DNA sequence: TAACAGCTCTAACAGGAATA
RNA sequence: AUUCCUGUUAGAGCUGUUAAC
């Protein structure tokens, strides 16, 4: 059959916090803002937020912020096919969610997310399956370390994270990358990454793609909708749901 | 809950060679039963003239001599077969110039180059050719060599020597094939030796390979742009590439520009049905007048409404419009399972909406395997270990995903400039980009036609 | 018209050769 | 430029959503 990256988002709707301003904002302001504060939330101008109401009266003092109520985003397909904001709000909450309970390392490149290993806890129990998925002829492998040939260039095994609009359905895009720890140092790792991932054929894939999504999920792809859910203590909090198993198909 | 829609796959498209024998493979089908055009004598030899630097013709004597005899694959013995010379492959003598069609280029060319001046370099290149001009009956292809010492002017901002000497020597009705240090230095012989003699060839007459169970009442249109860098912002380039099996025996594969400026891919209304309007007319001189009975329209990027509307208004209602955008960076990927130990096969597509689906024009190819046959292969196995898919936008679809994959597929197949097996867009696609790099290279080609064969 | 977002493209390089 | 198309680096265009002018 074919097997492809994708996991279904069956969640259809989240909640979300919106706080009415007694000035116009721009989403510059917004995002200039966020990193600015730095909060324990998930802001887009569309204002919609999603974490603790606390985090937002940081980020907005009391004389700017008229009240705080609650979206219901009824149809996230629709609303993020229709608004490429709503995309990256929820794109973002899914990552959040994802990568909460977890170890791994959460980067972007670009502007995608990447659930990148952490070098501190290369050695974690639930690392040995993207190890053997890794290794070769048997053995075990490495899933960080340095880059053969540079001077302090490090490298880590990661996963591209992407949400995507297909129709009326939203999915978990994986794709299994090579983080290197310097970004803008990434070009200098290209020899390095083309002849650690040049035998990475079909089975080898397919095995660092299970192990991958046992990393994120916990459990393998087999009857299962485990439920991530981004600020659990807090009072506008999104909670998805996401097949465990990637989307696949069988021919006519 | 993750289940797509069933996926098919469509079969890797058989290529026509002399006299009608089919082969998927081909250079195993060419050794074996020569090219289609082989069956008529559309080259009664394939004439060669030289043009290099009179210290670099050794290099073309030597490359033309590997040309003549046997050359055994070294790398990628998985899928290229043994060369057995041109003369025993094509049943056609190369023959080699004569002293009058052995010109040199000027020291002005040197000159030129050293100065960093591409743009006067493929002036006196072009010039080098005086006298082949007036012998254009006496050779079909004339060898140019490029010399590394001419690396400067090879390409630049705003400037390219291929695209520039192909240009100018286009109206002049001579075929061109272009020999840099590349073609002499890369390690497998067989592989430069394959690809050189199918071009020269293809643009020596023409035709190694066509399309087997290719319909002839359809005409395929693929629309690509390139950009021309303005000191103030930027010109759009849209060439328009037509495919199609005419009447004549004679496969038809023309490049025209859909043309004052641009500033998006998107043509306009009158844009759109005028070069619409060029390209039935193309079709019909070749079809004794007859109107298509389908046109495939394939473009890189979406088609807006006032596109719809020129492309419903440029064809009456007998004609079935296909309009369909080529998207070659998708996020889904696939996997094989049965994970098998090759990709997903090539011809895979999967339907992901009513109007979206993603065709594996890469993958494993099986019964092309030279060593251990039953093993299948994937092209681009140094490159990638997984093959990418393409997505395809349907933006006016009756229903069915088949045809228009097995269009494309089979529109992989064609490139005769291109010595692997296939290529992961159509043809289509492949020479309106290249045309479009040509145009916005020299603007003055927009009036004319240009077939394949003086680009490639 | 100015940011923002996403999608998808070209342009310009570098780079190695098909299950090891 | 015998080729292939993979990465890297940028950009542009399309759409939107706001603020407008
Ligand atoms: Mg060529």
């Amino acid at each position: 059959a074919l097997r492809t990256n994708a996991l279904p988002v069956v969640t259809q709707s989240i909640r979300c916090g919106v706080v009415t301003l007694a000035s116009p904002i721009t989403f510059s302001e917004l995002k200039e803002r966020i990193s600015q504060k730095s909060p324990k939330a998930l802001l887009t101008y569309t204002v919609l937020f999603l974490g603790g109401e606390p985090e937002i009266r940081k980020i907005f003092s009391n004389d700017e912020i008229n009240s705080i109520g609650q979206y219901y985003i009824d149809e996230i397909a629709q609303s993020v096919a229709a608004s490429t904001f709503l995309k990256s709000f929820v794109e973002e909450a899914i990552l959040t969610a994802l990568l909460r309970e977890k170890p791994i390392l959460h980067r972007v490149r670009h502007r995608t997310h990447y659930a990148v290993i952490p070098n501190a806890s290369a050695k974690d129990d639930r690392f040995l399956d993207l190890r053997k998925a890794v290794g070769f002829k048997g053995d075990l492998g490495y899933i960080t370390g340095n880059v053969t040939n540079a001077k302090e260039l490090s490298w880590a095994e990661a996963v591209s994270i992407r949400l995507e609009e297909r129709g009326g359905k939203l999915w978990i895009m994986l794709k299994p990358e090579i983080w290197i720890k310097p970004l803008d140092r990434r070009e200098e790792a290209t020899d390095f990454i083309r002849s650690r991932r040049r035998y990475r054929f079909n089975q080898c894939s397919y095995q660092i793609l299970d192990a991958w999504i046992k990393i994120l999920f916990g459990s393998i792809g087999g009857g299962g909708t485990v439920n991530i859910s981004c600020f659990p203590d807090a009072e506008f909090k999104a909670e998805f749901e996401i097949g465990t198993r990637t989307a696949f198909s069988l021919g006519v | 809950l993750s289940q797509l829609a069933a996926h098919s796959t469509i079969p890797e498209p058989l290529l026509l060679f002399k006299d009608n024998r089919t082969d998927t493979h081909p250079l195993r089908g060419l050794s074996q039963y020569g090219p289609y055009s082989a069956c008529f004598n559309l080259p009664g030899q394939v004439r060669l003239a030289y043009l290099a630097p009179t210290e670099h013709m050794r290099k073309l004597d030597a490359i033309v001599r590997e040309l003549q005899n046997p050359a055994t694959p070294k790398e990628a013995t998985n899928y290229y077969v043994e060369y057995g010379g041109f003369e025993k492959v094509f049943k056609v003598p190369l023959v080699m110039p004569q002293e009058h069609l052995r010109c040199l280029a000027l020291d002005e060319c040197h000159g030129v180059a050293a100065n960093g001046n591409g743009l006067a370099l493929a002036d006196k290149i072009v010039q080098s050719m005086s006298g082949l001009f007036r012998q254009k009956h006496a050779f079909d292809v004339l060898l140019v060599y490029l010399p590394a010492s001419w690396k400067k002017c090879f390409e630049y901002d705003g400037f390219d020597l291929h695209d520039r000497i192909k240009a100018k020597v286009a109206p002049l009705n001579l075929p061109i094939q272009i020999i840099n240090d590349t073609a002499l230095t890369r390690q497998c012989r067989a592989n430069v030796m394959w690809g050189v003699s199918v071009a020269l060839y293809a643009k020596a007459g023409g035709i190694p390979w066509k399309l087997a169970d290719w319909d002839k009442d359809e005409a395929y249109i693929g629309l690509s742009y390139a950009i021309k860098k303005n000191a103030e912002g930027q010109e759009y380039t849209t060439c328009c590439s037509q495919v199609f099996d005419p009447d004549g025996t004679g496969f038809e594969f023309v490049a025209y520009d859909t043309r004052d400026r641009k500033g998006n891919p998107y043509l306009s209304y009158q844009e759109m049905q005028s070069v619409l309007s060029k390209s039935l007319h193309l079709y019909q001189s070749s079809h004794n007048g007859r109107m298509p009975r389908k046109i495939f329209i394939h473009k890189t990027t979406h088609f807006t409404e006032d596109e719809i509307q020129g492309a419903f208004d440029s064809f009456s209602s007998s004609t079935e419009i296909e309009l369909v955008q080529i998207i070659q960076s998708t996020n889904w990927y696939g996997l094989k399972v049965d994970p098998a130990s090759y990709p997903v096969d090539r011809g895979l597509y999967q339907p992901l909406t009513e109007s979206e689906c993603l065709l594996w024009t890469q993958g494993s190819v099986m019964g092309v395997n030279q060593q251990n046959p039953g093993q299948p292969v994937f092209k681009e196995a140094a490159l990638t270990p997984l093959p990418n898919p393409i997505m395809l936008r349907r933006f006016s679809g009756n229903g069915g995903w088949h045809a228009t994959c097995s269009s494309i597929l089979a529109l992989t197949k064609v490139d005769w400039n291109n010595n692997t097996l296939y290529k992961k867009l159509p043809v289509t696609l492949v020479y309106s980009q290249v045309f479009a790099d040509v145009v916005k290279q020299t603007p003055e080609i927009v009036n004319e036609i240009y077939d394949y064969r003086f680009f490639m």
